[PDB]
Protein backbone atom coordinates (compact mmCIF):
# COMPACT_ATOMS: atom_id res chain seq x y z
CA UNK A 1 0.00 0.00 0.00
CA UNK A 2 2.50 2.57 0.61
CA UNK A 3 3.65 5.01 -1.72
CA UNK A 4 6.74 7.36 -1.29
CA UNK A 5 7.86 10.59 -3.26
CA UNK A 6 10.37 13.00 -2.70
CA UNK A 7 10.47 16.82 -3.08
CA UNK A 8 13.17 19.91 -2.64
CA UNK A 9 14.71 22.42 -4.40
CA UNK A 10 17.11 21.26 -6.97
CA UNK A 11 19.73 23.58 -6.70
CA UNK A 12 21.44 24.71 -3.33
CA UNK A 13 24.23 26.96 -2.74
CA UNK A 14 26.88 26.20 -0.76
CA UNK A 15 26.91 26.66 2.73
CA UNK A 16 23.06 26.37 3.00
CA UNK A 17 20.62 24.09 4.19
CA UNK A 18 19.20 21.63 1.87
CA UNK A 19 16.13 20.58 2.77
CA UNK A 20 14.34 17.64 0.80
CA UNK A 21 10.46 15.94 2.10
CA UNK A 22 8.95 12.65 1.27
CA UNK A 23 5.31 12.92 1.09
CA UNK A 24 3.88 8.83 1.87
CA UNK A 25 0.41 7.76 0.76
CA UNK A 26 -1.42 5.05 1.70
CA UNK A 27 -0.28 3.96 5.21
CA UNK A 28 0.69 6.27 8.62
CA UNK A 29 4.38 7.25 9.56
CA UNK A 30 3.19 6.70 12.71
CA UNK A 31 1.60 3.33 12.34
CA UNK A 32 5.02 0.99 11.93
CA UNK A 33 8.39 1.56 10.04
CA UNK A 34 11.52 2.65 9.83
CA UNK A 35 11.45 5.90 7.45
CA UNK A 36 14.41 6.33 5.77
CA UNK A 37 16.89 8.57 3.69
CA UNK A 38 19.53 7.47 1.56
CA UNK A 39 21.45 9.22 -1.11
CA UNK A 40 23.26 8.08 -4.65
CA UNK A 41 25.88 10.14 -5.53
CA UNK A 42 27.29 11.20 -9.47
CA UNK A 43 30.23 8.44 -8.47
CA UNK A 44 27.00 5.43 -8.21
CA UNK A 45 27.73 4.79 -4.94
CA UNK A 46 25.01 4.69 -2.08
CA UNK A 47 24.76 5.97 1.14
CA UNK A 48 22.02 5.40 4.40
CA UNK A 49 21.59 9.38 5.90
CA UNK A 50 19.56 8.40 8.70
CA UNK A 51 15.96 7.14 9.97
CA UNK A 52 12.80 8.09 11.56
CA UNK A 53 10.83 5.69 13.55
CA UNK A 54 7.34 5.48 14.04
CA UNK A 55 7.55 6.41 17.12
CA UNK A 56 9.55 9.58 16.26
CA UNK A 57 13.24 8.29 17.23
CA UNK A 58 15.70 8.99 15.45
CA UNK A 59 19.15 8.10 13.65
CA UNK A 60 21.90 9.80 11.87
CA UNK A 61 24.66 8.29 10.08
CA UNK A 62 27.87 8.92 12.28
CA UNK A 63 29.31 10.75 9.39
CA UNK A 64 26.49 13.85 8.95
CA UNK A 65 25.61 13.50 12.53
CA UNK A 66 26.93 17.18 13.25
CA UNK A 67 24.99 18.68 10.15
CA UNK A 68 21.70 16.65 10.28
CA UNK A 69 17.87 16.52 11.52
CA UNK A 70 15.07 14.29 10.16
CA UNK A 71 11.71 15.69 11.31
CA UNK A 72 8.23 14.75 10.57
CA UNK A 73 5.00 16.24 10.25
CA UNK A 74 2.31 13.66 11.02
CA UNK A 75 -0.44 15.75 10.39
CA UNK A 76 0.69 16.03 6.44
CA UNK A 77 2.49 12.15 6.73
CA UNK A 78 5.49 13.73 5.64
CA UNK A 79 8.97 13.18 6.51
CA UNK A 80 11.76 15.27 6.26
CA UNK A 81 15.92 16.07 5.80
CA UNK A 82 17.80 18.84 6.54
CA UNK A 83 21.46 18.97 5.50
CA UNK A 84 23.18 21.83 6.71
CA UNK A 85 26.72 23.84 5.59
CA UNK A 86 26.35 21.82 2.53
CA UNK A 87 28.79 21.68 -0.27
CA UNK A 88 29.51 20.32 -3.70
CA UNK A 89 30.00 17.22 -2.51
CA UNK A 90 26.65 16.96 -1.25
CA UNK A 91 25.31 17.18 -5.13
CA UNK A 92 23.40 13.46 -5.06
CA UNK A 93 19.78 11.97 -5.66
CA UNK A 94 18.36 11.80 -2.18
CA UNK A 95 15.46 8.83 -1.90
CA UNK A 96 13.06 8.18 0.80
CA UNK A 97 12.19 4.62 1.38
CA UNK A 98 10.54 2.48 4.18
CA UNK A 99 12.59 -1.24 5.12
CA UNK A 100 11.09 -2.41 1.31
CA UNK A 101 9.83 0.90 -1.32
CA UNK A 102 11.76 3.24 -2.07
CA UNK A 103 10.77 6.95 -3.52
CA UNK A 104 12.03 7.63 -7.12
CA UNK A 105 14.67 9.84 -5.75
CA UNK A 106 15.03 13.87 -6.36
CA UNK A 107 17.88 15.26 -7.46
CA UNK A 108 19.86 17.99 -5.65
CA UNK A 109 23.13 19.68 -7.05
CA UNK A 110 25.22 22.31 -4.47
CA UNK A 111 26.49 25.43 -6.27
CA UNK A 112 27.00 29.01 -6.48
CA UNK A 113 25.96 29.02 -10.56
CA UNK A 114 22.18 30.23 -11.01
CA UNK A 115 19.61 27.80 -13.22
CA UNK A 116 19.69 27.89 -16.97
CA UNK A 117 16.89 26.12 -19.18
CA UNK A 118 17.63 24.24 -22.33
CA UNK A 119 17.46 25.28 -25.81
CA UNK A 120 15.84 22.62 -27.35
CA UNK A 121 16.62 22.70 -31.28
CA UNK A 122 15.37 19.57 -33.71
CA UNK A 123 17.02 16.88 -35.07
CA UNK A 124 14.81 16.29 -38.28
CA UNK A 125 14.43 12.87 -39.82
CA UNK A 126 15.98 12.90 -43.77
CA UNK A 127 17.06 10.54 -46.27
CA UNK A 128 20.07 10.12 -44.35
CA UNK A 129 18.32 9.03 -41.02
CA UNK A 130 15.89 6.42 -42.89
CA UNK A 131 16.33 2.61 -43.84
CA UNK A 132 14.04 0.05 -44.77
CA UNK A 133 11.11 1.67 -43.41
CA UNK A 134 12.07 2.50 -40.49
CA UNK A 135 13.04 6.53 -39.81
CA UNK A 136 15.34 8.09 -36.74
CA UNK A 137 14.45 12.02 -35.33
CA UNK A 138 14.99 13.39 -32.27
CA UNK A 139 15.54 16.79 -30.08
CA UNK A 140 18.68 18.35 -29.15
CA UNK A 141 18.40 19.65 -25.90
CA UNK A 142 21.39 21.89 -24.80
CA UNK A 143 23.24 24.11 -22.32
CA UNK A 144 20.91 23.70 -19.17
CA UNK A 145 21.95 23.61 -15.35
CA UNK A 146 21.51 21.32 -12.99
CA UNK A 147 20.63 18.02 -13.62
CA UNK A 148 17.55 16.75 -14.38
CA UNK A 149 15.21 17.41 -17.17
CA UNK A 150 12.60 15.00 -18.34
CA UNK A 151 11.47 14.57 -22.29
CA UNK A 152 8.49 13.04 -23.12
CA UNK A 153 7.20 12.81 -27.27
CA UNK A 154 4.07 14.13 -28.23
CA UNK A 155 2.64 14.93 -24.75
CA UNK A 156 3.74 11.18 -23.40
CA UNK A 157 1.28 9.69 -26.17
CA UNK A 158 5.16 7.92 -28.00
CA UNK A 159 7.11 5.85 -26.00
CA UNK A 160 7.99 2.76 -27.99
CA UNK A 161 11.24 3.15 -29.78
CA UNK A 162 12.42 6.48 -27.40
CA UNK A 163 16.02 6.29 -26.45
CA UNK A 164 16.74 10.22 -24.37
CA UNK A 165 20.49 9.61 -23.47
CA UNK A 166 22.67 10.56 -19.90
CA UNK A 167 23.27 13.66 -19.95
CA UNK A 168 26.89 15.03 -20.68
CA UNK A 169 28.47 18.16 -19.07
CA UNK A 170 29.95 20.25 -21.88
CA UNK A 171 33.48 22.13 -21.18
CA UNK A 172 31.22 25.07 -20.74
CA UNK A 173 29.94 23.69 -17.41
CA UNK A 174 26.35 23.43 -18.47
CA UNK A 175 24.70 19.76 -19.38
CA UNK A 176 23.30 18.53 -23.04
CA UNK A 177 21.89 15.77 -24.48
CA UNK A 178 19.87 14.47 -27.35
CA UNK A 179 16.39 12.09 -27.82
CA UNK A 180 16.03 10.48 -30.34
CA UNK A 181 12.88 8.18 -31.26
CA UNK A 182 12.42 5.57 -34.69
CA UNK A 183 9.11 5.81 -36.19
CA UNK A 184 7.77 4.34 -39.44
CA UNK A 185 9.22 5.97 -42.43
CA UNK A 186 5.44 6.01 -44.24
CA UNK A 187 4.03 8.48 -41.32
CA UNK A 188 6.74 11.01 -41.62
CA UNK A 189 4.26 12.95 -43.82
CA UNK A 190 1.32 12.57 -42.20
CA UNK A 191 1.93 12.21 -38.11
CA UNK A 192 3.27 15.15 -36.04
CA UNK A 193 6.05 14.54 -33.65
CA UNK A 194 6.74 16.64 -30.83
CA UNK A 195 9.11 16.47 -28.40
CA UNK A 196 8.24 17.90 -24.51
CA UNK A 197 11.39 18.90 -22.37
CA UNK A 198 10.97 20.16 -18.53
CA UNK A 199 13.65 21.58 -16.85
CA UNK A 200 12.08 21.72 -13.05
CA UNK A 201 15.02 23.97 -11.81
CA UNK A 202 14.29 26.68 -14.22
CA UNK A 203 10.77 26.27 -14.09
CA UNK A 204 11.33 25.74 -18.09
CA UNK A 205 8.96 24.11 -20.48
CA UNK A 206 9.64 23.63 -24.58
CA UNK A 207 7.75 21.97 -26.99
CA UNK A 208 9.50 21.59 -29.86
CA UNK A 209 8.12 19.95 -33.62
CA UNK A 210 10.33 18.13 -35.67
CA UNK A 211 9.77 18.03 -38.92
CA UNK A 212 10.94 16.47 -42.25
CA UNK A 213 13.80 18.20 -44.25
CA UNK A 214 12.00 20.71 -46.21
CA UNK A 215 15.12 20.47 -48.64
CA UNK B 1 31.62 0.98 11.00
CA UNK B 2 30.56 -2.39 9.61
CA UNK B 3 31.84 -2.25 5.89
CA UNK B 4 30.44 -4.50 2.82
CA UNK B 5 32.59 -5.64 0.53
CA UNK B 6 31.25 -6.03 -2.59
CA UNK B 7 32.42 -8.56 -5.24
CA UNK B 8 32.85 -8.25 -8.30
CA UNK B 9 31.96 -4.87 -9.54
CA UNK B 10 31.11 -5.55 -12.96
CA UNK B 11 29.98 -9.00 -14.66
CA UNK B 12 29.11 -9.97 -17.97
CA UNK B 13 26.97 -13.37 -18.90
CA UNK B 14 24.57 -14.93 -21.20
CA UNK B 15 20.87 -15.43 -21.06
CA UNK B 16 20.58 -18.58 -18.96
CA UNK B 17 24.25 -18.51 -17.26
CA UNK B 18 24.50 -18.29 -13.48
CA UNK B 19 25.78 -15.53 -11.83
CA UNK B 20 27.25 -15.13 -7.96
CA UNK B 21 27.57 -11.64 -6.49
CA UNK B 22 29.35 -11.75 -2.64
CA UNK B 23 29.33 -9.36 -0.22
CA UNK B 24 31.75 -10.18 3.04
CA UNK B 25 31.18 -7.99 6.26
CA UNK B 26 33.81 -6.45 7.96
CA UNK B 27 32.16 -8.12 11.49
CA UNK B 28 29.16 -10.59 12.33
CA UNK B 29 25.83 -9.29 10.91
CA UNK B 30 24.02 -12.05 12.00
CA UNK B 31 22.15 -12.60 8.87
CA UNK B 32 20.51 -8.95 8.82
CA UNK B 33 21.25 -8.56 5.19
CA UNK B 34 19.02 -7.17 1.79
CA UNK B 35 19.50 -7.55 -1.66
CA UNK B 36 18.51 -4.65 -3.94
CA UNK B 37 18.53 -4.05 -7.87
CA UNK B 38 18.76 -0.46 -9.60
CA UNK B 39 16.92 -0.70 -13.25
CA UNK B 40 17.50 1.85 -15.07
CA UNK B 41 13.99 4.59 -14.83
CA UNK B 42 12.79 2.61 -11.99
CA UNK B 43 12.65 3.02 -8.26
CA UNK B 44 15.33 0.78 -6.56
CA UNK B 45 13.57 -2.88 -5.84
CA UNK B 46 14.35 -4.72 -2.87
CA UNK B 47 14.94 -8.64 -3.83
CA UNK B 48 15.84 -9.88 -1.11
CA UNK B 49 15.88 -9.71 2.89
CA UNK B 50 17.27 -11.37 6.47
CA UNK B 51 19.29 -12.85 3.46
CA UNK B 52 17.41 -15.38 2.04
CA UNK B 53 13.42 -13.95 2.05
CA UNK B 54 12.59 -13.40 -1.07
CA UNK B 55 10.21 -10.54 -1.81
CA UNK B 56 6.82 -11.66 -3.04
CA UNK B 57 7.16 -11.25 -7.16
CA UNK B 58 10.87 -11.56 -7.61
CA UNK B 59 11.45 -14.52 -9.73
CA UNK B 60 12.96 -17.33 -8.19
CA UNK B 61 15.76 -17.41 -10.19
CA UNK B 62 17.32 -15.05 -7.75
CA UNK B 63 18.58 -16.85 -4.58
CA UNK B 64 20.14 -15.46 -1.38
CA UNK B 65 22.21 -17.12 0.91
CA UNK B 66 25.08 -16.80 3.51
CA UNK B 67 28.40 -18.53 5.32
CA UNK B 68 29.44 -16.87 8.59
CA UNK B 69 30.16 -13.04 7.44
CA UNK B 70 29.84 -14.02 3.46
CA UNK B 71 26.86 -13.28 1.66
CA UNK B 72 25.78 -14.42 -2.28
CA UNK B 73 23.20 -13.16 -4.31
CA UNK B 74 22.74 -16.05 -7.07
CA UNK B 75 20.96 -15.18 -10.42
CA UNK B 76 20.53 -18.31 -12.11
CA UNK B 77 18.87 -18.71 -15.70
CA UNK B 78 19.49 -15.31 -16.56
CA UNK B 79 17.19 -13.02 -18.39
CA UNK B 80 17.65 -9.80 -20.72
CA UNK B 81 15.83 -8.19 -18.33
CA UNK B 82 18.17 -8.61 -15.45
CA UNK B 83 20.82 -6.06 -16.87
CA UNK B 84 20.81 -3.78 -13.37
CA UNK B 85 23.05 -2.79 -10.85
CA UNK B 86 23.05 -5.16 -7.71
CA UNK B 87 23.60 -3.90 -4.21
CA UNK B 88 24.01 -5.45 -0.59
CA UNK B 89 22.50 -3.58 2.30
CA UNK B 90 23.54 -4.35 6.44
CA UNK B 91 21.02 -3.89 8.61
CA UNK B 92 22.52 -5.43 11.88
CA UNK B 93 23.39 -2.07 13.26
CA UNK B 94 23.84 1.66 12.95
CA UNK B 95 24.29 2.98 10.37
CA UNK B 96 22.91 0.84 7.65
CA UNK B 97 26.15 0.56 4.87
CA UNK B 98 25.74 -0.53 1.45
CA UNK B 99 28.26 -2.59 -0.55
CA UNK B 100 29.58 -0.95 -3.89
CA UNK B 101 27.45 -2.72 -6.36
CA UNK B 102 27.65 -5.14 -9.29
CA UNK B 103 26.60 -4.16 -12.63
CA UNK B 104 25.68 -6.54 -14.64
CA UNK B 105 25.62 -6.95 -18.73
CA UNK B 106 23.40 -9.29 -20.46
CA UNK B 107 25.65 -10.61 -23.12
CA UNK B 108 23.62 -11.53 -26.51
CA UNK B 109 24.70 -12.15 -30.39
CA UNK B 110 26.95 -9.99 -32.23
CA UNK B 111 25.18 -6.90 -33.77
CA UNK B 112 26.17 -4.35 -35.94
CA UNK B 113 25.01 -1.00 -35.25
CA UNK B 114 23.10 0.54 -37.87
CA UNK B 115 24.08 4.46 -38.46
CA UNK B 116 22.21 7.78 -38.98
CA UNK B 117 23.27 11.28 -39.30
CA UNK B 118 21.63 15.09 -38.31
CA UNK B 119 22.66 18.20 -39.64
CA UNK B 120 22.60 21.12 -37.92
CA UNK B 121 18.82 22.61 -37.36
CA UNK B 122 18.17 26.29 -38.92
CA UNK B 123 17.16 27.16 -35.46
CA UNK B 124 20.71 26.33 -33.92
CA UNK B 125 22.53 27.72 -36.66
CA UNK B 126 21.13 31.44 -35.79
CA UNK B 127 23.40 30.70 -32.85
CA UNK B 128 27.16 31.07 -32.98
CA UNK B 129 27.40 26.73 -32.86
CA UNK B 130 26.69 24.41 -34.78
CA UNK B 131 25.89 20.70 -33.22
CA UNK B 132 26.10 17.35 -35.52
CA UNK B 133 24.62 14.24 -34.58
CA UNK B 134 25.78 10.63 -35.89
CA UNK B 135 23.09 7.89 -34.08
CA UNK B 136 24.29 4.37 -33.81
CA UNK B 137 21.24 1.88 -33.59
CA UNK B 138 21.02 -1.14 -31.38
CA UNK B 139 24.47 -2.79 -31.57
CA UNK B 140 26.28 -5.12 -29.44
CA UNK B 141 28.82 -5.14 -27.48
CA UNK B 142 28.95 -2.05 -26.18
CA UNK B 143 32.27 -1.15 -27.25
CA UNK B 144 32.42 1.44 -30.64
CA UNK B 145 34.31 4.13 -32.05
CA UNK B 146 33.01 6.97 -33.65
CA UNK B 147 35.63 9.14 -35.57
CA UNK B 148 34.67 12.69 -37.20
CA UNK B 149 35.84 13.84 -40.35
CA UNK B 150 35.07 17.36 -41.64
CA UNK B 151 36.11 17.89 -45.52
CA UNK B 152 38.46 14.74 -44.71
CA UNK B 153 40.64 16.23 -41.91
CA UNK B 154 40.11 13.98 -38.65
CA UNK B 155 38.49 15.70 -35.68
CA UNK B 156 39.59 15.64 -32.35
CA UNK B 157 38.38 17.08 -29.17
CA UNK B 158 35.22 18.06 -30.21
CA UNK B 159 33.02 15.90 -29.75
CA UNK B 160 31.24 13.87 -26.93
CA UNK B 161 29.84 10.65 -27.44
CA UNK B 162 26.63 9.19 -24.56
CA UNK B 163 25.37 5.26 -24.58
CA UNK B 164 22.06 4.28 -23.11
CA UNK B 165 21.75 1.57 -20.74
CA UNK B 166 21.15 -1.84 -22.49
CA UNK B 167 17.61 -2.75 -23.60
CA UNK B 168 16.13 -4.77 -21.48
CA UNK B 169 14.32 -6.66 -24.16
CA UNK B 170 16.81 -7.42 -26.92
CA UNK B 171 19.74 -5.99 -24.76
CA UNK B 172 21.32 -3.92 -27.54
CA UNK B 173 22.91 -0.29 -26.88
CA UNK B 174 22.81 2.75 -28.50
CA UNK B 175 24.96 5.48 -29.14
CA UNK B 176 24.91 9.35 -29.79
CA UNK B 177 28.33 11.12 -31.06
CA UNK B 178 27.86 15.29 -31.36
CA UNK B 179 30.34 17.36 -32.87
CA UNK B 180 30.33 20.50 -31.79
CA UNK B 181 31.57 23.31 -34.31
CA UNK B 182 31.55 27.31 -34.40
CA UNK B 183 29.33 28.52 -36.95
CA UNK B 184 32.44 30.09 -38.59
CA UNK B 185 33.57 26.78 -38.77
CA UNK B 186 30.82 25.10 -40.19
CA UNK B 187 30.11 27.46 -42.99
CA UNK B 188 33.53 27.11 -44.20
CA UNK B 189 33.88 23.39 -45.05
CA UNK B 190 31.47 21.42 -47.22
CA UNK B 191 31.56 17.45 -46.15
CA UNK B 192 30.52 16.23 -42.74
CA UNK B 193 30.98 12.61 -42.04
CA UNK B 194 31.35 9.94 -38.83
CA UNK B 195 32.84 7.10 -39.20
CA UNK B 196 31.56 4.28 -37.55
CA UNK B 197 33.77 0.77 -36.65
CA UNK B 198 32.34 -1.91 -34.58
CA UNK B 199 32.74 -5.49 -33.65
CA UNK B 200 30.16 -6.47 -35.58
CA UNK B 201 31.59 -4.35 -38.92
CA UNK B 202 33.73 -6.44 -41.41
CA UNK B 203 34.65 -2.35 -42.60
CA UNK B 204 33.98 1.33 -41.35
CA UNK B 205 30.58 2.76 -41.86
CA UNK B 206 30.53 6.38 -43.43
CA UNK B 207 27.16 8.22 -43.07
CA UNK B 208 28.02 12.01 -44.53
CA UNK B 209 25.90 15.11 -45.38
CA UNK B 210 26.93 17.91 -47.89
CA UNK B 211 25.92 21.56 -46.04
CA UNK B 212 23.86 23.66 -47.29
CA UNK B 213 22.40 21.57 -49.60
CA UNK B 214 18.73 21.54 -50.99
C1 LIG C 1 16.57 -1.43 7.06
C2 LIG C 1 15.88 -0.36 6.22
C3 LIG C 1 16.88 0.33 5.31
C4 LIG C 1 16.20 1.12 4.20
C5 LIG C 1 15.92 0.27 2.95
C6 LIG C 1 17.20 -0.23 2.32
C7 LIG C 1 17.42 -1.52 2.04
C8 LIG C 1 16.41 -2.62 2.33
C9 LIG C 1 17.13 -3.89 2.72
C10 LIG C 1 16.73 -4.70 3.71
C11 LIG C 1 15.56 -4.48 4.56
C12 LIG C 1 15.35 -5.35 5.56
C13 LIG C 1 14.21 -5.23 6.48
C14 LIG C 1 14.06 -6.11 7.47
C15 LIG C 1 12.88 -5.99 8.43
S1 LIG C 1 11.74 -7.33 8.17
C16 LIG C 1 10.65 -6.95 6.83
C17 LIG C 1 9.98 -5.59 7.06
N1 LIG C 1 9.21 -5.76 8.30
C18 LIG C 1 9.29 -4.89 9.31
O1 LIG C 1 9.99 -3.88 9.30
C19 LIG C 1 8.46 -5.22 10.53
C20 LIG C 1 7.23 -4.34 10.68
C21 LIG C 1 6.11 -5.06 11.43
N2 LIG C 1 5.04 -4.13 11.74
C22 LIG C 1 6.59 -5.70 12.71
O2 LIG C 1 7.22 -5.01 13.54
O3 LIG C 1 6.35 -6.91 12.90
C23 LIG C 1 9.19 -5.11 5.87
O4 LIG C 1 9.79 -4.81 4.84
N3 LIG C 1 7.86 -5.01 6.00
C24 LIG C 1 6.82 -4.55 5.08
C25 LIG C 1 6.87 -5.09 3.67
O5 LIG C 1 7.22 -6.27 3.46
O6 LIG C 1 6.52 -4.31 2.75
C26 LIG C 1 13.34 -5.95 9.90
O7 LIG C 1 13.88 -7.22 10.28
C27 LIG C 1 14.38 -4.87 10.20
C28 LIG C 1 13.82 -3.45 10.10
C29 LIG C 1 14.81 -2.43 10.66
C30 LIG C 1 14.45 -1.01 10.27
O8 LIG C 1 13.39 -0.79 9.65
O9 LIG C 1 15.25 -0.10 10.59
ZN1 LIG D 1 15.53 1.58 -30.03
ZN1 LIG E 1 37.63 24.19 -39.85
ZN1 LIG F 1 37.25 22.70 -45.50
Amino acid sequence: QVQLQESGPGLVKPSETLSVTCTVSGYSITSSYSWNWIRQFPGKGLEWIGNIYYSGSTNYNPSLKSRISISRDTSKNQFSLKLSSVTAADTAVYYCANPRVWGQGTTVTVSSASTKGPSVFPLAPSSKSTSGGTAALGCLVKDYFPEPVTVSWNSGALTSGVHTFPAVLQSSGLYSLSSVVTVPSSSLGTQTYICNVNHKPSNTKVDKRVEPKSC
Amino acid sequence: DIQMTQSPSSLSASVGDRVTITCRASQEISGYLGWLQQKPGKAIKRLIYAASTLDSGVPSRFSGSRSGTDFTLTISSLQPEDFATYYCLQYASFPRTFGQGTKLEIKRTVAAPSVFIFPPSDEQLKSGTASVVCLLNNFYPREAKVQWKVDNALQSGNSQESVTEQDSKDSTYSLSSTLTLSKADYEKHKVYACEVTHQGLSSPVTKSFNRGEC
